[PDB]
RNA sequence: AGGGUGAAAAGAACCCCCAUCGGGGAGUGAAAUAGAACAUGAAACCGUAAGCUCUCAAGCAGUGGGAGGGGGACCAGACC
RNA sequence: GGCCAGUGAGACGAUGGGGGAUAAGCUUCAUCGUCGAGAGGGAAACAGCCCGGAUCACCAGCUAAGGCCCCUAAAUGACC
RNA sequence: CGGUAGGGGAGCGUUCCGUGUUAGGGAGAAACGCGUGCGUGAGCCGCGUUGGACGAAGCGGAAGCGAGAAUGUCGGCUUG
RNA sequence: UCGGAGAGAGGCUCGGUGAAAUAGACAUGUCUGUGAAGAUGCGGACUACCUGCACCUGGACAGAAAGACCCUAUGAAGCU
């Protein structure tokens, strides 16, 4: 009886609708539906957002060209809009941020003597194993783990910075494959690059 | 060799399911050689 | 590690397996249809075809190495007035390994040999 | 004159009810009872005065956050400047509240702040 | 209760352990006679005869308690718990002496006919309760 | 002892569709209040009060039960097109509000333990609140500030 | 050698936050004009 | 070291499984979930069923906030 | 004064010294601060360092020490 | 109105006793389990398709009177 | 040196029977730093899907067992 599974599902879908009510969205919106104001009371609390609120559909691209770029502001402007903390819906606990692309990888610019005499060492287990590497090698080698590594210690390194960890879209070639949302530029407030 | 501590009722309860998901693994072939064992030209079991 | 060597041991030292070899064909030779364990089979199937094609040429040396491998004395006289009228023109093959149910206290896979 | 008691039991069996959803050991065993209750009330101690301490820092970066979409350069502390300088005597944090329950209303608010 | 469906067989306190009759018990369930009867006449395990042995006496008391058939009967439940524990304190070397516990079983298993209604169609009619407690005996997802 | 049996009245199933189908939606409508809203300063705090709404807060110094209470400290009072951004108090203000009945919240056990040096203080405590349903907002008119 | 290292308390002094800029020091906090106090927070209303 | 089925053994006639032990009907009893391991039966311990949830995760296992989901509901905003 | 206890192993930091090697989180003293018996904030963590003295509640505000790129609240603030 | 060693004041609970052959109780007492209740808390009160005969409160008294520790101890049951 | 092969009893798998020392609960990583001065538990970083089986024992200051060595006791005892 395939009807059984897909009728009642089709049942318990219709009583979802019949029952439950959709989550309007935070775009040209006042303060609550006659609806609202008979449920609970969301105001005097602090507003926390619902599944509906951080949909990754409809999240932010932004694409910034890291040509003449220094690094490590670029990586905090980058964090800045990777964690939601531009938006007024910003709560910690949740994925708010928005998605961002960074194209021209191999081309980021450097203050000093970074290039020279910054290192990007790792380690395995075992001892002996520790691994010289420069930035210069790593630039010449593979460069789009620059960037990664810039803002992977900008995000809180627990199960949500990982999570938006994969948000971070970095490519070295001079084009990005993405046309998901039409991503608009990144709007910069950093006076010193 | 001596134990240092004791196991939850987590670690054990996985550890007897995987026993008994073992007994678990070796009847579907005691059925499939009581249904060979029914009626059919086999030659095995005078 | 194990490469090609293919005698087949079972649980029992040499000189008690070479013993449980000779009386089990010898009582294979008796009965005809028997009771084994698997390990145990396929050990009488190698040495019982050796038995079967060493009285296949009935002379003096044949039946006195097989008067020797064999422990009863009047069944290796029975083996050679009845292997060439039965086992001729068969060349090989002359045991079956019907396999039944395991035996209850051990789960010893349990096996059962004609001759056919 | 013998004084065997059950006291104990009800003693020790609201305690074992309030441990309800402790994982393991935790929930079921009572020398571990005892300790999960108390450690559960001194968590309730510090983080109820760290949920007025964080529910204030939350405010402050929420609304730090409302303001800063403007683009232009005005800081949450100027938003503070022109917020007490301009007598508006306390809104105590719940603009961050109707900055998202209702964004046209904090950019009445922001915009009569300019003027 | 379910309205007269079941039949409960207990068992008594048999000299085997406990768990492995629980692996035996927990390949069983949800199977109906037939399966079991095949799988229980083959299972290569000590514990699988007084199992067999229950499951026999408890659809044979299906039947003569009842009067159900042995192919429409599904193990329903099958729940095996700890029984008494004797002890025996067995000397071992160096002056020690250790218990070593003989224990017992304690095997419920219940059975399962399927008499059932089978109805036509799904369609809900919120009239007439005093059959609808009649007309639904054994039903999923009740909804108020 | 037997499967029941099928039962024979000799049913017909009605497949109108115009009973069950208004029997099972239902149709409530949500009272229009009005279009205003208010911030009140109670004690210290400040609530978003809206007409009609049982608020919970500080007060039992003292205050009867069923009383008609004005709360005159208002500031941002806003309606649907304009709100009117309180220079620290909207001036003539009334948010006419009924002061209920008085409640005791949840219990908040206060158990406070050092460490090894062995304190243990088991105390609680029920904070006198009172609950507060809303009237209407009035008494607003001066200043406006939409945009 | 014959240089003691600075052990715990004697860390504290050495390395602890101190504000050692005579301008931060002098700040006190911001002081704005005086206002009218609020009126009553409610009123009998019978 | 091991006490207490009932008020009265009224201690289960008879049928089935079956070598027993045991189990299910039936019968006694107010109670058979009071069945001879027999009176109330708690915790540790072992289980089975139902609701939600865990397989990129670092944690004295809580607590504050709470996404999503489930249950009854009547002060439907509440409670678990 | 009456009744009636504990305590009499202290620790570090500043100053004044002796022992040492003006070596020790060393040892012994004299005045003081903290811990002991002190929670909170700053100090990454961290008894004795700075602010500070916890009756309790608030999804209140202003501050001390200290900070205002991101992790992590507040200035990618201004001028030398 | 922080608090260790410690000192003082005020209370809850338990079993028995006086009132007491108390009120109440096979129309369900004690027990055991339950709470959208009340207390500063020890705890009280209320509800139970479990159980089956005792026993409150108030005003008082007396203790083999309150458990998480003693490589405690006696039974039960785990881990490996 | 410089190991190598072979035969048994174990070890590995299956079926039966089935312990023990140990054990606060364990959701039980590495480096580095801090801390009662040798941290899975605190801090920062890095690394790790969950969970078995077979071996090895570096750590859990692993198990034993109220350190035989050292000192204290206005201890005990033997001996001179």
């Amino acid at each position: 009886s395939t009807k059984c599974t897909e009728e009642w599902r089709q049942l318990k879908e219709a009583v979802k609708k019949e029952f439950a009510i959709p989550h309007v969205p935070l775009d040209q919106r006042w303060m609550f539906t006659l609806e609202e104001a008979t449920g609970p009371d969301i105001w005097n609390t602090t507003w926390y957002p619902k599944s509906a609120d951080h949909v990754p559909t409809d999240k932010k691209w932004y694409v910034v060209d890291a040509t003449d770029l220094i690094l490590g502001r670029m990586a905090s402007t980058i964090a800045i809009h990777i964690r939601g903390k531009n938006l007024a819906s910003y709560t910690p606990s949740v994925d708010m941020g928005a998605f961002v692309i960074v194209v021209n990888a191999d081309k980021v610019a450097v203050s000093g003597k970074k290039r020279t005499q910054k290192l990007y060492r790792r380690h395995s287990g075992r001892p002996g194993g520790l691994k010289e590497e420069t930035f210069d090698q790593l630039q010449k080698r593979i460069p789009e783990r620059i960037i990664e590594h810039a803002v992977r210690g900008m995000l809180p390194k627990g199960r949500l910075g990982r999570y938006l960890f994969n948000h971070l879209k970095v490519y070295k070639g001079a084009e990005h494959p993405h046309q998901a949302q039409q991503p608009i530029d990144l709007p910069l407030r950093d006076k010193r690059i | 060799a001596v134990p240092k501590k004791r196991t939850s009722i987590y670690k054990k309860r996985i550890r007897k399911n995987i026993w008994k998901k073992k007994g678990y693994w070796a009847a579907l072939k005691a059925f499939s050689l009581a249904k060979s064992l029914s009626t059919g030209n086999s030659k095995s079991f005078f | 590690m194990k490469h090609g060597r293919k005698i087949h041991r079972l649980s029992r030292p040499a000189d008690q397996r070479r013993a449980l070899l000779r009386g089990l064909t010898t009582q294979l030779l008796k009965h005809g249809r028997i009771k084994t364990t698997r390990a145990k089979a396929s050990a009488m199937r190698k040495y019982v075809d050796k038995m079967i094609t060493l009285a296949k040429e009935g002379s003096l040396h044949k039946r006195r190495q097989a008067l020797g491998f064999i422990y009863e004395k009047q069944i290796v006289h029975a083996l050679f007035a009845e292997v060439p009228e039965r086992y001729g023109d068969r060349n090989g093959g002359y045991t079956r390994i019907i396999r039944t149910l395991p035996r209850r206290g051990d789960n010893a896979p349990m096996a059962y040999i004609e001759l056919v | 004159r013998v004084k065997r008691g059950y006291i104990a039991r009800r003693r020790r069996k609201k305690i074992r009810f309030f441990a309800s959803s402790f994982r393991g050991a935790h929930s079921r065993l009572t020398r571990t009872i005892a300790q999960q209750k108390i450690r559960a009330l001194v968590s309730a101690h510090r983080d109820r005065d760290r949920q007025k301490r964080d529910f204030r820092r939350l405010w402050i970066t929420r609304i730090n956050a409302a303001i800063r979409e403007r683009g232009v350069y005005y800081n949450y502390s100027k938003f503070i400047h022109d917020l007490y300088k301009r007598q508006l005597l306390l809104n105590r944090k719940i603009l961050a509240q109707i900055a998202i329950l209702n964004p046209n209303c904090i950019y009445m608010i922001y915009n009569e702040i300019i003027k | 209760p379910g309205k007269c469906d079941e039949i409960t067989t207990r068992g008594y306190s048999i000299s085997m352990s406990v768990d492995k009759a629980r692996r035996v018990i927990d390949q069983i369930r949800g199977r109906s006679y037939a399966e079991t009867l095949m799988i229980l006449e083959l299972m290569p395990y000590r514990a699988c005869y007084p199992i067999f042995k229950l499951i026999y006496s408890a659809a044979a008391n299906a039947s003569h308690n009842k009067q159900f058939n042995k192919a429409n009967l599904i193990i329903s439940k099958a729940e095996v718990n700890k029984g008494i524990t004797l002890k025996k304190v067995k000397p071992r070397a160096r002056g020690r002496s250790y218990m070593i516990k003989r224990p017992t079983c304690h095997i419920t298993i219940v059975l399962r006919d399927i008499t059932h209604f089978d109805s036509y169609d799904k369609f809900l009619e919120s009239l007439t309760p005093k059959k609808l407690i009649a007309l639904l005996g054994l039903m999923s997802t009740g909804r108020r | 002892v037997l499967p029941d049996d099928f039962q024979a009245p000799e049913p017909g199933t009605p497949e109108y569709n115009d009973i069950i189908n208004q029997f099972l939606p239902k149709k409530g409508p949500p009272p229009p209040r009005e279009e205003i809203f208010a911030v009140v300063v109670i004690g210290s705090r400040q609530y978003i009060v809206i007409p009609g709404r049982w608020i919970y807060t500080q007060r039992l110094k003292g205050a009867t039960v069923n009383d008609k209470i004005v709360l005159n400290k208002v500031l941002l009072v806003g309606t649907k097109a304009s709100t009117y951004i309180g220079t620290p108090i909207v001036t003539n203000a009334a948010v006419h509000a009924v002061v209920e009945e008085q409640l005791l919240d949840d219990k908040v056990i206060v158990f406070k333990y050092k460490k090894k040096k062995n304190y243990r203080r088991n105390i609680g405590h029920r904070q006198p609140i009172t609950r507060i349903k809303i009237t209407g907002i009035t008494g607003y008119e001066d200043y406006p500030a939409s945009t | 050698s014959s240089r003691p290292q600075k052990k715990g308390t004697a860390h504290h002094m050495k390395t602890r936050p101190k504000k050692t800029a005579r301008w931060d020091i002098k700040r006190g906090p911001a002081v704005y004009p005086p206002l009218p106090p609020l009126p009553a927070e409610w009123t009998i209303v019978s």
